[PDB]
């Protein structure tokens, strides 16, 4: 819970977080 | 028809010497159109709350395809309702512009009782049917 | 940076005409709109590193 540490490779862990739930999105083309 | 039910509107009834399109009639279709529009707005809005709960919970690999199947039916329909709302809005412009009740191809007038079933009707049966025939030939 | 016509606009514009902080805010909300429409929580932090 503390602040991000020096050296943590935040670029990767950022990317992962976005790409994991991608399975739950509709890959057709929803139009609201 | 649950459409006529949604509004507190009852099928109209053209009286003996009633002029064609009058104030009372456009007030009649406005209530139905807004209520129909208000009902459609609630369907697109509700649906999403269920839609947001399923996407948050992760299904088991086995039930991803079964869960997804119900999602696709909803999605397709919604875009049609968006089209329907846009058609209603387009029809709502015809009332304000005082050009409601007549065929768009030929000047012929569209039936009063015909408009109560589907207030968004744009053509008379002759032009509309002919259009559907051209369709099957120009498409396939 | 005003709307001179309507319809969606290209992110290439927003950065140029409205600002680095403007385009970044366009993306984060319009991507989260798709995820948040689906009930998925992804902290803006991440989307920002991509930006
Ligand atoms: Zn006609």
């Amino acid at each position: 819970g503390h602040i991000i540490n020096k050296g943590e490779a935040i670029g990767v862990i950022a990317a992962q977080s976005i790409g994991e739930p991608g399975t739950q999105l509709t890959m057709r083309t929803f139009h609201i | 028809l649950s459409i006529l039910a949604i509004a507190g509107v009852e099928p109209y009834q053209e009286k003996p010497g009633e002029e064609y399109m009058n104030e009372a009639q456009l007030a009649h279709f406005r209530r139905i159109l807004e209520a129909w529009r208000n009902q459609l707005r609630d369907e697109v809005d509700r649906t999403v709350t269920h839609m947001q709960d399923e996407a948050a919970n992760f299904p088991d690999p086995v039930d991803r395809a079964a869960q997804e199947e119900e999602f696709s039916l909803e999605l397709r329909n919604r875009d049609r309702e968006r089209k329907l709302i846009k058609k209603i809005e387009k029809t709502l412009k015809k009332v304000e512009d005082e050009d409601f009740g007549y065929c768009e191809s030929c000047g012929v007038e569209i039936g009063i009782r015909r408009l109560e079933a589907r207030p968004t009707a744009d053509l008379c049966i002759d032009c509309k049917t002919l259009a559907e025939i051209r369709e099957k030939q120009m498409a396939g | 940076g005003d709307v001179i016509s309507d319809g969606p606009e290209a992110p290439h514009d927003i950065l140029r005409l409205r600002g680095v902080h403007a385009v970044t805010r366009y993306i984060v909300n319009e991507v989260q709109d798709v995820y948040r429409l689906q009930g998925v929580k992804i902290n803006d932090k991440h989307i920002e590193v991509i930006v």
